DNA sequence: TTGTGCTTATCGGTAGA
RNA sequence: CGAGAGGUA
DNA sequence: TCTACCGATAAGCACAACTACCTCTCC
């Protein structure tokens, strides 16, 4: 049950497809009435995980599950590319024809995506160019020909819309019909990810990673394919990376950029000219509870150890100064030489200094060789 | 490429080097030594150079693959009907006459006193 | 269950007050007192915007 | 002051509650200053060792993520390596997979 | 212009969702050349300590 | 199929014993000796006992993990692949009503099922079961040759278990 | 009242200057693709060992210190504002047309 | 070749840390010890006596690398 | 409350064959 | 667990 | 003789507006 250790490099990015989604999901359940919160959720009210060993939410990761539909739906991310492609290629000639010659009285049509303006659905809607329509009206043509929309195959998913005879919404099934007959080379150039077009499944986040009501709404098998895409788009926007407090850039800052560490202390600082410039006064009450790791397993802090002191905000590199710990009979306060207040740009009126205690021996060795006070005697800003 | 002889000789070197400085600061394994003692006592040969040369000699003058020659040396058949019934890959062929094969078996029996 | 004091909770019990509303929900209040002698890092202020902490 | 304490339920990081155990935030400015100083062992400890230490298994024959570790894309493989990444990286990978992005990981060793 | 892709650093700069979507659509490959990318995945930056190797033998 | 195929390793060495540059090879050989002794198992390669010839050693890479230094060393060793179509001998250890035990050395345990030998009947009139119906007496200690079948393996132990069949000619002891 | 501008400027300058380092060849390289920025560091006093230092990070820190210290100066559009002048100088690509 | 022939502060600190880690793991010291109990002091003595058997491999931007030694380099 | 981009989009607006 | 108001550097 | 791209200008929509902490008070 042992595995080797290797480094990680060259991270790749790609859009999820059906193969990876159906191969990475373990014990995927698509039952509408079953939440299946026993093989993928760690904080579930159960004894242990059915796919891994018993743990305390520290050894079992978050298993993924993907629901299965009964048909194929185009990925919402590629809708713009499909709409752009359909605008160029005429929908009745399959070339780069009644729709190609202007003398047939057929006005030019444009494919575009509507966003919450008509039916609150991000789909493909065909709109007749009003400029061409106005020219036809001047010629006595008040209404479009009845066979204008003969290129759209009949779809059972179509419902009562009654928007206008000039504007029609394309169902997901009709898009594939329009794509049929188009050369593969032309389609590949417009859409690189040809394999990821088919979206027949959607993964569900585990309970450990915490969004559930919408997931339970989309698992129910029902018609109205124009609503499934809207539901998928709505549930995808509930991700923490999308902007709307822990969301978007704030999530990145709070998770990956800024992190909290152990073996740290924060107390108020006062003046003590008796101590040396490279020494920091740590009270015996706090230093006794602070534990360090030394090879002979945790001993208390004592004299000679180095701590990384810092005053927020760290406006320059001289705010990080490594000082030797000196035990003082005082309590609940730290003391340092008042001359050393210049690098920290801080007074003594309630200013608090938070320090960091290294644990590994190498970090201690490199701390007093580069970040020590005697190594920062020359200011890097001006050389003085 | 050790069938019986040179696999036994290298084990003798292990025994010869084991008596010297038997005390080891690290751990030891008794399963590996048991696998060598209780498997090498199946079939043994007399001399290493003469046996290997007489085994590899038909490998040069006649066409036999490495896998087929290894499995026929471990089995050590003593007739012509036995080899034709063991290996199905040697069935329905006329590349080598059975009489030279009989002579080869005689040489194998001659080197084994 | 019971409510326990945290790491920075201490004092001497002064009074216990029990009360309830018309809905029947009972309430309990316990007060803890402690004398705060001036420590070495206490902050003091003046009447003219002079603020600073104790030094020695 | 903090030596050992509870972790946040979402991300395996110390909680910002002084009453229970406390926790000091290692912000971006401190990281930039430490980079300017050049101390890499201290920075590696403040972000991965003492902040959040986790493990991740990546298949070698393919480029996927394996959950002992097993890979359902292929047959049961005997060549699966373990990488040491912070829990934040795993959370970001899970978020990307949920929003519809699949990541491919390659291992040099 | 420099032909050096870096989706992770750009996402950390601003608008991570849009940058990630663009990277996924383009199918770019991030080599983790930046220091922040290495730090976010538990790797040394490579500027002061990390650009040399200490071999005992 | 006992071809000496070379196989490199990445054995690590603790920092407790790093000295004696004139005789550091003693620490190197004992490090690789405990490397394959701790494993002592394989999936489809076989087994190894002694590192006869050391081909070449590489530069020792270090890591900041409790003072450990790896050593990329490649060498050849003795192994055995149970290829299909080989007549291998074995010694019987015991006998029972089902699953006759057969040991081709302590490296593996081979079991013989009922549908492997010819038509025979169990003899319960004595202490050990006999199969002398076809004029052949089999007991413990006698070497019997048979045709090797496909070998199986486990998850933790990964034993080289297989099936024994006496369907071939020249059955019984010789 | 006016403190977000120095922080934003420092962050955006650090995101540009944190990837700059000097190589063993004496040239100032970049982390992305080993892009060459400067063939030789100025180094008016050339008695130094900067073959592995992060020059961009310390330059960004110095500029951040200069920007933060400008808060004491009057931040005024009518009379003068050293911080706003520094921000306008550091922002050239935005000012187009 | 094409090297400044000087050991930088970062390399020196990394070597000292590695040597201190090795010493803390019960490793014999090549240099004689007299009244010394801290691993850092022993590492400093070994570095000053240039008798520590470590090799430095410096990576160049083009992809190549150069292998040096502690005794080959000079300290200041 | 502004500060930059970013994409429509919306009219002309010129050549141009 | 979040949300809203005050305060400290 | 009748367009095919090109240009100037609203327009509507987005993201963003500093760090490290401590408090109360509804949920
Ligand atoms: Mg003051
Ligand atoms: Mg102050
Ligand atoms: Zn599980
Ligand atoms: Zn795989």
């Amino acid at each position: 049950l042992q595995v080797p250790v290797g480094t990680l490099t060259s991270i790749g990015f790609s859009i999820s497809n059906n193969n990876d989604r159906d191969k990475m999901s373990v014990l995927e359940v698509e039952a509408p009435n079953q939440v299946t919160d026993s093989r993928l959720g760690l904080p579930n009210p159960d004894s242990v995980c059915r796919t891994c060993g018993s743990k305390d939410r520290k050894v079992c990761e978050g298993h993924f599950g993907v629901i299965n539909f009964a048909y194929s739906i185009i990925n919402p991310y590629f809708l713009k590319e499909v709409a752009a492609l359909l605008n160029k290629i005429c929908p009745g000639c399959k070339y780069i024809c009644r729709y190609c010659t202007l003398n047939t009285g057929y006005p030019l049509m444009k494919f575009r995506v509507t966003t919450k303006e008509v039916f609150r659905r991000s789909g493909i809607v065909v709109e007749v160019n009003e400029e061409s329509l106005m020219k036809l009206k001047k010629r006595g043509v008040l209404t479009l020909p009845p066979d204008y929309w003969s290129f759209l195959p009949q779809d059972s998913n179509i419902d009562e819309s009654c928007l206008k005879p000039t504007r029609r919404i394309i169902t997901h099934a009709q898009v594939y019909a329009l794509l049929l007959g188009i050369d593969q080379r032309l389609i590949k150039k417009d859409i690189p990810m040809f394999n990821s077009l088919g979206l027949t499944s959607f993964p569900v986040t585990p309970n450990g990673y915490r969004r559930t009501r919408i997931y339970k709404k989309l698992v129910g098998f029902e018609g109205n394919t124009l609503e499934l895409s809207s539901r998928v788009m709505e549930c995808m926007q509930y991700s923490r990376l999308f902007s709307e407090k822990l969301c978007g850039l704030r999530f990145m800052k709070d998770v990956l950029l800024g992190k909290r560490s152990d073996h740290t202390f924060r107390t108020v600082v006062v003046g003590d000219p008796s101590l040396k410039l490279n020494e920091i006064g740590i009270p015996e009450s706090i230093a006794k509870r602070l534990q360090v790791s030394e090879h002979l397993i945790f001993r208390s802090l004592m004299d000679g150890d180095t701590v990384l002191m810092n005053r927020p905000p760290s406006i320059h590199q001289h705010s990080l100064i490594a000082m030797t710990v000196r035990i003082l009979p005082t309590t609940s306060v730290v003391s340092l030489n008042p001359i050393c207040c210049l690098p920290f740009r801080g007074d003594f009126d309630g200013d608090c200094l938070h320090g960091y205690v290294p644990q590994s021996i190498q970090a201690k060795v490199e701390l007093d060789e580069l970040v020590a006070l005697d190594k920062q005697l020359i200011n890097r800003q001006n050389g003085r | 490429c050790m069938m019986d002889c040179e696999a036994f000789q290298i084990l003798d070197g292990i025994k010869g080097q084991l008596v010297g400085l038997s005390e080891d600061p690290s751990i030891k394994i008794p399963v590996s030594y048991d696998r060598a003692l209780a498997y090498v006592e199946s079939c043994v040969h007399y001399t290493n150079p003469q046996s290997v040369r007489k085994v590899l000699e038909p490998l040069k003058t006649y066409g036999i693959s490495d896998g087929e020659m290894c499995v026929i040396a471990n089995a050590s058949s003593e007739s012509v009907d036995e080899v034709l019934a063991f290996i199905p890959s040697l069935k329905t062929k006329k590349e080598v006459i059975n009489q030279p094969l009989q002579d080869a078996l005689e040489e194998l029996s001659k080197l084994k006193k | 269950h019971s409510i326990k004091l945290k790491h920075t909770e201490r004092g001497i019990v002064q009074k216990v007050v029990l009360s309830s509303n018309d809905e029947g929900k009972n309430f309990a209040a316990v007060s803890l007192r402690q004398v705060r002698s001036p420590c070495l890092g206490d902050k003091f202020s003046s009447m003219h915007g002079q603020k600073g902490v104790l030094g020695y | 002051f903090r030596n050992t304490g509870p972790v946040h339920p979402l991300t395996r990081q110390p909680v910002a509650d002084r009453k229970r155990f406390g926790g000091i935030k290692f912000g971006e400015m401190e990281r930039d200053c430490l980079i300017a100083h050049g101390a890499s062992a201290n920075l590696h400890e403040r972000l991965f060792t003492l902040s959040d230490s986790s493990q991740m298994h990546i298949c070698r024959k393919c480029k996927t993520y394996a959950n002992g570790p097993y890979c359902r894309v292929c047959v049961s493989s005997d060549h699966v390596v373990r990488v040491y990444v912070p829990y934040g990286a795993k959370l970001l990978c899970q978020e990307l997979f949920s929003m519809g992005i699949t990541l491919n990981f390659d291992t040099k060793l | 212009v420099e032909s050096t892709p870096a989706p992770f650093t750009q996402a950390c700069f601003s608008s991570p969702s849009q940058c990630f979507l663009k990277a996924a659509k383009e199918g770019v490959r991030d080599d983790l050349q930046g220091s922040i990318d290495a730090l976010a995945w538990g790797k040394v930056p490579g500027f002061g300590t990390g650009d040399q190797f200490e071999i005992i033998i | 199929m006992f071809i000496k195929v070379k196989l490199p390793w990445d054995v690590t060495i603790p920092a407790e014993d790093m000295d004696t540059g004139l005789m550091l090879q003693r620490a190197i050989v004992i490090r690789l000796l405990e490397a394959f002794s701790k494993e002592k198992a394989t999936k489809d390669l076989g087994y190894l006992i002694t590192p006869t010839i050391l081909e070449n050693i590489g530069e020792g890479k270090i890591k900041e993990q409790t003072g450990e230094i790896q050593f990329p060393v490649v060498f050849n060793g003795i192994c055995f692949k149970m290829f299909k179509g080989e007549i291998v001998h074995g010694v019987v250890h015991k006998v029972h009503k089902t699953g006759v035990f057969l040991k081709s050395g302590p490296y593996e345990i081979i079991y013989l099922s009922h549908m492997k030998m010819p038509g025979y009947e169990f003899i319960p009139g004595e202490n050990p079961f006999f199969m002398n119906q076809y004029m052949s007496r089999i007991q413990i200690g006698a070497r019997v040759r048979f045709v090797v079948l496909d070998t199986e393996w486990r998850e933790a132990e990964k034993d080289f278990m297989a099936l024994a069949s006496i369907d071939g000619d020249n059955l019984g002891p010789f | 009242g006016n403190a977000d501008l120095p922080g934003t400027l420092s962050r955006r300058l650090m995101f540009f200057m944190r990837d700059i380092y000097a190589a063993y060849d004496g040239t100032v390289r970049n982390s992305f693709g080993n892009q060459l920025v400067q063939f030789t560091y100025e180094t008016d006093g050339p008695v130094e060992d900067i073959t592995g230092e992060a020059l961009g990070s310390l330059s960004a820190c110095a500029l951040s210190e200069a920007a933060y210290s400008a808060l004491d100066q009057p931040i005024s559009l009518l009379e003068t504002s050293p911080l706003l002048n520094l921000k306008n100088v550091l922002e050239c690509g935005s000012k187009k047309g | 070749r094409k090297t400044s022939k000087f050991m930088t502060k970062y390399e020196r600190a990394r070597i000292l840390g590695t040597r201190a880690l090795q010493i803390s793991m019960n490793a014999p010291v090549m240099v004689e010890l007299e009244g010394e109990t801290d691993p850092l002091e022993i590492a400093m003595k070994e570095l000053r006596q240039r008798k520590i058997p470590f090799t430095i491999r410096r990576y160049l931007p083009d992809g190549s690398f150069e292998e040096w030694g502690v005794d080959e380099l000079i300290v200041e």
